């Protein structure tokens, strides 16, 4: 005697010992990324090509 | 600022990369008649098989 089963119930494991079928199906997918930039650039002059007389101590 | 005191100039760069993986796989295909050997408590049959096939040098 296996005890009673259900008629119209669908087919589940009830108890020590009993199959299920594992449809493995796994899919999984992480990813990160990141930056950062900094910059600076600074370019100066003065030039004093032609001095008159009354600058030209200065 | 004179005989340059403090002209400068400096570089630095480090890189890293790394990367691994893995993959395994498995097919079978076939037909095989088996026995049973065995009726469990709960009405689960094991099954035990062989085919032995000759063919040639083998």
């Amino acid at each position: 005697n296996y005890g009673y089963q259900p008629l119209f119930e669908d087919r589940r494991p009830r108890n020590i010992g009993d199959t299920l079928t594992i449809v493995l199906q796994e899919n999984v997918s992480a990813s990160k990324s990141s930056s950062a930039n900094a910059s600076r650039d600074g370019k100066t002059s003065f030039g004093f090509d032609t001095v008159p007389r009354y600058l030209q101590g200065l | 600022f004179g005989n340059s005191r403090a002209d400068m100039e400096a570089s630095g760069g480090n890189s890293f990369n790394g990367k691994g993986g893995a993959n395994a796989s498995n097919t079978f295909s076939g037909t095989l008649t088996v026995t049973v050997d065995q009726v469990l408590a709960n009405g689960n049959l094991h099954v035990v098989g062989e085919k032995q096939i000759a063919i040639n040098q083998g």
